[PDB]
């Protein structure tokens, strides 16, 4: 706000256009990135209000409908761990998606992937039993549909056990 | 990578400064409900689909491919057999036909 | 107004429920990449003085 510095200024030209378009340029493909890693779901998938998946046990992953903007449990407890203005021409530009939205693009990102599978980033949405699902994926990688199915309850306690132990080394390792 | 959907082949386009793919997908439409089974039981032994699922359309088994609706009759062709009858959950029991005995007769 | 993510959607999960598609339909999608930009070089001396 000083005049005889601010006509002082105009000598220099173009530079102060210049810088603003740059950072313009910078911020909005914070937005771009965003959009381009979450929003990759034509609709949002649900998961269905009764959960039997064969013994898998996604309630760690899965929303809460109690907490803040119903983020599962290892996403507060991720946005609790990071948690570690405006003086003089800087201006911090809100983000075009909430931190809410975000959470409801991961929340459809992984109900249509416990429900319909790798099917609905293809197409129309089919749905599948979760267990036929790991069945499937078993085949994938060169294994055999029926040691999946003669070892459905072993495998799901692994699952869940390895889900539980993600949550205990994000809880407390610094 | 190649497009949205199932990536059947791509054709190069040039462009003043760059290059325009043309990402030719196939996309599966028109689903239908079924009721599915892990394995079919007949003889006391348990029968998974070598490549394929078993549908049923409210009365019948069949065995199907995965991306299209082509079923057809459970023969000891396209299963293979694992194990008895007791330790996969979601067992039907329905009759696997054997190519062989209506020959032998 | 309040941007809607997209169209709700709940597949129709169950135990031993599946979907099989009966048709297909061949789609063919463009996508646009840069692979170069203009060649162009400055005398700094020219520039600077000229």
């Amino acid at each position: 706000d000083s005049t005889e510095c601010s006509n002082l200024l105009l000598q220099y030209g173009s530079f102060c256009t210049q810088l603003n378009r740059a950072l313009t340029g910078i911020a909005v493909e914070q937005d771009k990135n965003t959009q381009e890693v979450f929003a990759q779901v034509k609709q949002i998938y649900k998961t269905p209000p009764i959960k039997d998946f064969g013994g898998f046990n996604f309630s760690q992953i899965l929303p809460d409908p109690s907490k803040p903007s119903k983020r599962s449990f290892i996403e507060d407890l991720l946005f609790n761990k990071v948690t570690l203005q405006k003086f003089n021409g800087l201006t911090v530009l809100p983000p075009l998606l909430t931190d809410e939205m975000i959470a409801q693009y991961t929340s459809a990102l992984l109900a249509g992937t416990i429900t319909s599978g790798w099917t609905f980033g293809a197409g129309p949405a089919l749905q599948i039993p979760f267990p036929m699902q790991m069945a499937y994926r078993f085949n994938g990688i060169g294994v055999t549909q029926n040691v999946l199915y003669e070892n459905q309850k072993l495998i799901a306690n692994q699952f869940n056990s390895a889900i539980g132990k993600i949550q205990d080394s994000l809880s407390s390792t610094p | 990578f190649c497009g949205k959907g199932y990536h059947l082949m791509s054709f190069p386009q040039s462009a003043p400064h760059g290059v325009v793919f043309l990402h030719v997908t196939y996309v599966p439409a028109q689903e239908k409900n079924f009721t599915t089974a892990p394995a079919i039981c007949h003889d006391g032994k348990a029968h998974f689909p070598r490549e394929g699922v078993f549908v049923s359309n409210g009365t019948h088994w069949f065995v199907t491919q995965r991306n299209f609706y082509e079923p057809q009759i459970i023969t000891t062709d396209n299963t293979f057999v694992s194990g008895n009858c007791d330790v996969v959950i979601g067992i039907v029991n329905n009759t696997v036909y054997d190519p062989l005995q209506p020959e032998l007769d | 107004y309040t941007m809607s993510l997209g169209a709700e959607n709940s597949v129709a999960y169950s135990n031993n429920s599946i979907a099989i598609p009966t048709n297909f339909t061949i789609s063919v999608t463009t996508e646009i990449l840069p692979v170069s930009m203009t060649k162009t070089s400055v005398d700094c001396t020219m520039y600077i003085c000229g």
